[PDB]
């Protein structure tokens, strides 16, 4: 008939399909790149910017962008290139046939919803729309009405409980920490072993090797002792030039910040801290179900070990006599998209959108209004 | 952002 | 007014839903009325519906009375069919048709040549009057015809089809043998035993005939739709499965049968579930050679028909398929599980792939791939929804086998085409299939009531009278209470995607949405687990509490994709042969299903009969007033004939109503012109023109006045024929006197 | 009335009166009011008696001088002709349907009675002239 767009802006990559699909088919890093070098052949087409996986390809000539940083939208103009890049390119959709769902990080400026709905109905003549927050969308994506969404992507963690459909808008916590930042700390640990990565096309190196080789340790101490005392925990990596490059201690190092910020320079607790002063938030009557289940969703909760030593340190941090229970599917980097997508294929959703007649009578302010 | 943080 | 002395009244009974009383003494506009009976009687109110004049009871037809209500319309079919034995009565444009139990001579040639091209009404009602009026209108129209049977199953529709088949044939053939011989296969696969009848179809069934621009039979194409496919998996208490299976299981004994380890009855879960497995009344052990004979008339190979049963046997044996839960998100198959190595062996398939496959699913994207498990309810009903897939298909493909059989090779130049269907159904506890049957019953009885209506312009543009007396009485607000965007169907399909969705919750959304804002909604006064929807024939109370494991069909493609790949045997990809559809609920497939029957029908003007079951022990010739009064309403002829209790329903040829009522004119009045006659008698005699209307050759009446009118006219008969057999007696006393005086 | 028709009344009374106590029945005053001329129906003529019950009206015996008033009380030709133009257009009666109207319908007469009156005044068609037959029952 006609189906919803589903959408998920993130930090790095775009996510993308239709309503009621499996998983996202539309899936690209968010990433505009310029040329920067001076052109010498005369016609060989080169364009003034690419966006997503073109930019990829290229990289080796290009400064790379990323127009959000900690879930907000820094750089508006070369945020409409990557919407534009979805919908004609990506997904080969005219976008006034469809109503399309967004997905947005709590607690950050109403600006961004302002310009956000502005650009949607004004530029691309979208019919209807709706902002939806990333967290809420984990549980439609897992099957619950209770629990703790701890979600990390790119950019902002954050933490938010939900009891039976009921959101706890005091509880919410937000955290800069993940996901970029764990990478620049990274390139730095990699320079005190003698590799240095100086260059926004390193940097999707150092990702990648990120994405490969880091793991969190149960144990942090007795895991630096043992790299100390021994050769067996240290792997060996190849560059695209066919280098290669060796790390030991480091691989388990770069995701234990999430557990200390310190390292990097916060001065927040780490992520199981944050999520225990979140449920101490609550009312005593629903702690029972929040320690029962906690949700975790996004990519930076991939790292291997990450659910045990959840589990682990807040079994310790926790009264004694309770279930403390980490659901981590192995889904879960699609999850805010597998939830929009039920969402948007709702009936009783039909009323929520905003409707492009109620922006022309009330203006971008609406948004807050209708949506959460 | 627009404050206590760059963006 | 209306009651006196001698009046008569219908009155509510125990043993009959009406008795015949009279007004013992003469009704005053006071709460108590003298009544006598067929003695003593006192009533009271807190009116009691009159009695038609007796010279109209018997008219074969129903809209010729003079008033329209239950007990008269009970009375009328009664007393045709005890006293005259007649069997078809005409109710407006409906065939009525009463089932005797009992062999008839009327159905010979030399009717079917006096039936033969005359208009219905030159002729008294039979089911040829419509096959006849359906040939004479797909000659004159140059388009399509349907004849539509509504009834509970045993009510006779089967021999009705075929009679009104025949017909055609003698008309205009191999098809009435070769479509005759279909019944026992269709039967098998499409029957089932329901908690108040046996062998109820449980789908639409449509036979076209086709003729050539010579209009002689050319062959005929058959179709189905609405299928009951919930009912494969699950059976709330005292009903089976499809007949099938149990002719299957009685069957394991006979040598071939042995390959499929068949059990008995109710080894099977499939099967055990409905408590009852044996109808007495029947055997099954002989059914299966009424159907293995139908396929070989029909020329299913020896080598197909135990495809089939091989199918079959697969399903039965995959429900009993044991998932144990091993976590609270996972769960597996417990090693070496005998129903899935029987099931495996039976089909071809890896004992492993089924046994991944079944326990966990995949999810596709751009340059990935998970494979990740699921909690034990999932798995469970992806394991009945793979059995509802699988038997859907097999009754597809069975169906287009038997079109191979009865197709013929010269093109279809128009056809009529005979639709089998379910009437409305109501039982005590009322369940996701009562819901599906009673919305398809909702949407032809709108098709019904339109094309009604329009017959009625039509009529009325011929007598000159304006439309504007007509209403039309539209159910539309049911419909777009059942299956619009925010309706019972649409908010069951959207409680299954919901988290934690159930019954509890959904029956909350439907009282939310619903409850206050629709005339037509209604919740039962004691409980939060049913919901009450007032349908054209009656209120219907339905539970909420099993809807949501009915509608939930979800099929894994890997699991279609692995008994694809099987290549044991070529009956099992031939299923299959021809990606939304599998993520489709069981009511959106049914409201697909409905849609595809409106669409055939809509192109193709129809005709209607209803078939009623007169008494429930199969007694020839005996009839029960409260069992037919049960089934005359879910036929939904009591509702059309209180839509004729609106409008005009008597109509009267000035002939007619001249012959009638001259003892009611006066000479001075009465002129050489007739017609002018009656308009100035009536205008005399009734002071409302609002209750009748003059036309071109018709007079018609509302409700009530032809009652009246025989009333004045048997008062004043009855005034003059007092006064000249008190003046005869009167001489007859002189002339006695003077034989005293001698 | 005056005394000779009292004692003409009295006279015809007498006659009817079976055992000679000078007293007829209830049940027979309709009859001696139909001998004196008048065309009482069955239901008047149980009303000027008083709605007698069965017992009474078939045994109780009342004097000439009881019964006087009544008579007086009950005493006290183009409606005929269209009454009989109800039943009719050639100006003729079916026998057959004028036996069964008497018989069947109204204050319901005997075959005997319908065949007395009807002897001799229908045609071998079997129909009667109704203003003739009229005529004959008002003379
Ligand atoms: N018009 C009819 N004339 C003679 N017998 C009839 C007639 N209608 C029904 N029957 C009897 O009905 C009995 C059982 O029903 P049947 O006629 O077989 O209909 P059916 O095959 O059961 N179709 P269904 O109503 O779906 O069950 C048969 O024994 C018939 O003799
Ligand atoms: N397998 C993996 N292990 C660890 N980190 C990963 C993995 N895959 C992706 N990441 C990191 O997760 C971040 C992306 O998370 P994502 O949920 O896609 O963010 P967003 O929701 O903002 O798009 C990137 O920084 C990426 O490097
Ligand atoms: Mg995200
Ligand atoms: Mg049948
Ligand atoms: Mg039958």
């Amino acid at each position: 008939e006609t189906t919803a767009l589903v959408c998920d802006n993130g930090s790095g990559l775009v996510k993308a399909g239709f309503a009621g699909d499996d998983a996202p088919r539309a899936v690209f890093p968010s990433i505009v790149g310029r040329p920067r070098h001076q052109g010498v052949m005369v016609g060989m087409g080169q364009k003034d910017s690419y966006v997503g996986d073109e930019a990829q390809s290229k990289r080796g000539i290009l400064t790379l962008k990323y127009p959000i940083e900690h879930g907000i939208i820094t750089n508006w103009d070369d945020m409409e290139k990557i919407w534009h890049h979805t919908f004609y390119n990506e997904l080969r959709v005219a976008p006034e046939e469809h109503p399309t769902l967004l997905t947005e990080a709590p607690l950050n400026p109403k600006a961004n919803r302002e310009k956000m709905t502005q650009i949607m109905f004004e530029t691309f003549n979208v019919p209807a729309m709706y902002v939806a927050i990333q967290a809420v969308l984990s549980l439609y994506a897992s099957g619950r009405t209770t629990g703790i969404v701890l979600d990390s992507g790119d950019g902002v963690t954050h933490n938010v409980p939900i009891y039976e459909g009921y959101a706890l808008p005091h509880a919410i916590m937000r955290l800069d920490l993940a996901g970029r930042d764990l990478t620049d700390y990274l390139m730095k640990i990699l320079t005190e072993r003698g590799y240095s990565f100086v260059t926004t096309a390193e940097r999707e190196i150092v990702r990648d090797i990120k994405e490969k080789l880091c793991y969190v340790a149960l144990d942090f101490e007795n895991e630096m002792a043992t790299a100390a005392s021994s050769s067996s925990l240290e792997k060996s990596y190849e560059l695209p030039d066919g280098q290669v490059i060796t790390i030991g201690n480091e691989r388990f190092r770069c995701p234990e910040t999430l557990f200390q910020p310190s390292f990097i320079g916060m001065e927040s607790a780490g992520i199981h801290e944050t999520t225990y002063n979140s449920i101490m938030k609550c009312d005593i009557d629903i702690r029972k179900d929040l320690y029962a289940n906690n949700v975790m969703s996004g990519g930076t909760t991939m790292y291997p070990g990450i659910a045990d030593r959840m589990q682990k340190e807040i079994t310790a941090l926790a009264p004694s006599t309770m279930k403390i229970k980490i659901i981590a599917p192995p889904e879960r980097k699609y999850s805010v998209w597998i939830g929009g997508s039920i969402l948007a294929s709702l009936s009783t959703f039909q009323q929520m959108w905003i409707t492009k007649q109620e922006y022309d009578e009330a203006g971008p302010s609406i948004v807050h209004r209708k949506c959460f | 952002w627009x404050a206590x943080c760059p963006a | 007014e209306l009651y006196t002395k001698y009046a008569r009244v219908w009155i509510p009974d125990p043993e009959e839903v009406w008795k015949s009383a009279e007004l013992l003494k003469d009704y005053k506009p006071d709460k108590v009325l003298q009544l006598r009976l067929e003695k003593d009687l006192e009533y009271c109110l807190d009116l009691p519906p009159l009695r038609n004049p007796d010279i109209l009871v018997g008219e074969n037809d129903l809209t010729a009375l003079s008033y329209l209500h239950e007990p008269a319309v009970l009375h009328n079919l009664k007393v045709r069919f005890i006293d005259s034995k007649l069997i078809y009565t005409y109710c407006g444009i409906v065939l009525v048709a009463i089932n005797p139990y009992e062999q008839l001579p009327i159905y010979g040639e030399d009717i079917i040549n006096a039936y033969s091209g005359q208009n219905m009404g030159d002729m008294d009602p039979h089911i040829f009057a419509v096959a006849e009026e359906a040939y004479k209108q797909m000659a004159r129209d140059e388009r399509n015809q349907s004849i539509i049977v509504s009834g509970e199953s045993g009510a006779g529709k089967t021999v009705s089809a075929k009679y009104a088949m025949r017909y055609f044939a003698t008309v205009s053939a191999n098809v009435e043998e070769k479509v005759l011989a279909s019944n026992p296969i269709m039967e098998s696969i499409g029957n089932a035993k329901t908690t108040r009848n046996d062998n109820s179809s449980r789908f639409g069934k449509y036979i076209e005939i086709g003729f050539d621009k010579r209009y002689r039979i050319i062959g005929a194409n058959m179709r189905t739709y609405l299928l009951e496919k919930s009912r494969v998996v699950f059976q709330a208490e005292e009903e089976r499965n499809y007949h099938i299976f149990y002719q299957l299981c009685a069957s394991a004994a006979l040598p071939e049968f042995k390959t499929l380890r068949l059990g008995n009855a109710n080894y099977f879960h499939y099967t055990k579930q409905g408590g009852s497995p044996v109808i007495d009344g029947i055997d099954d052990a002989k059914e299966m050679v009424n159907t293995r004979q139908a396929c070989t008339l029909l020329g299913i190979s020896d080598s197909y028909q135990m495809g089939i049963f091989r199918i079959l046997a697969g399903i039965l044996h995959l429900g009993n398929v044991e998932f144990a839960s091993r976590d609270s998100d996972s769960c597996a198959i417990p090693p070496k599980h005998d129903p899935l190595t029987i099931f495996c062996d039976l089909m071809g398939v890896d004992y492993e792939e089924m046994a991944h496959w079944l326990c966990h699913r995949k999810l596709a994207t751009a340059t990935e791939t998970y494979i990740k498990p699921i909690s034990k309810l999932h798995a469970i009903n992806a394991r009945d929804a793979l059995a509802k897939h699988i038997y859907a298909n097999l009754f597809n493909w069975i169906v287009d086998h038997v079109n191979k059989a009865l197709h013929s090779t010269v093109k279809q130049h128009s056809f009529i085409g005979v639709l089998d269907i379910y009437g409305f159904e109501t039982f005590e506890i009322n369940s996701f299939e009562q819901f599906c049957i009673n919305y398809a019953n909702e949407k032809l009885q709108q098709q019904f009531n339109m094309h009604v209506f329009k017959l009625e312009q039509e009529e009325y543009m011929k007598e000159q009278i304006p439309w504007t007396l007509i209403d039309f009485y539209d159910n539309q607000p049911c419909i777009n209470l059942i299956e619009a965007k925010m309706g019972v169907l649409d908010l069951l399909d959207e409680e299954c995607k919901m988290p934690k969705g159930s019954d509890d919750t959904w029956a909350q959304k439907l009282y939310n949405t619903h409850l206050n804002k629709c005339a037509l909604f209604e919740k039962p006064r004691l409980s939060n687990k049913a919901f009450i929807i007032k349908h054209f024939a009656d209120k219907v109370e339905y539970q909420c509490e099993g809807f949501l494991e009915k509608n939930k069909d979800t099929v894994y493609e890997e699991q279609i994709k692995v008994l694809k790949s099987s290549k044991k045997f070529k009956l099992l990809p031939e299923l299959f042969q021809d990606s939304k559809e599998h993520k489709k609920t069981v009511g959106h497939q049914f409201r697909n299903s409905l849609h595809l029957l409106m669409e055939t029908l809509n192109a193709t003007t129809p005709h209607y009969v209803r078939c009623i079951k007169p008494n429930d022990f199969k007694f020839p010739f005996t009839f029960d007033e409260k069992r037919a009064v049960q089934q005359l309403r879910a036929c939904g002829v009591l509702e059309t004939i209180r839509i004729s209790a609106a409008g005009f329903p008597s109509r009267w040829t000035y002939q007619e109503f001249f012959s009638r009522y001259r003892v009611l004119m006066k000479q001075k009045d009465v002129l050489s012109d007739r017609k002018q006659t009656c308009k100035n008698v009536l205008e005399k005699l009734i002071l409302d023109k609002d209750k009748y209307q003059f036309g071109k050759t018709k007079i018609f009446f509302r409700a009530g006045q032809v009652a009246y009118l025989e009333k004045i006219r048997a008062d004043k008969l009855r005034a003059a024929c007092i006064r000249i057999q008190k003046t005869i007696r009167g001489w007859l006393m002189r002339k006695k006197y003077m034989r005293m005086r001698r | 009335f005056n005394k000779d028709q009292l004692e003409e009344f009295k006279e015809a009374f007498e006659l009817f009166d079976r055992v000679g106590d000078g007293k007829i029945l209830y049940s027979q005053c309709g009859d001696v009011m139909r001998a004196l001329g008048q065309n009482p129906t069955n239901a008047e003529v149980l009303k000027v008696l008083g709605n007698p019950k069965s017992d009474e009206l078939k045994s109780r015996r009342v004097d000439f001088e009881t019964f006087l008033p009544m008579l007086q009380a009950v005493a006290k030709y183009e409606d005929y002709l269209e009454g009989f133009r109800v039943f009719d257009g050639n100006g003729k009666v079916m026998g057959a349907e004028l036996r069964h109207v008497l018989t069947t319908l109204g204050e319901k007469m005997t075959e005997e009675e319908v065949e007395t009156v009807l002897a001799g005044h229908e045609d071998s068609n079997g129909c009667i002239n109704y203003e003739a037959f009229l005529k004959h029952i008002l003379s």
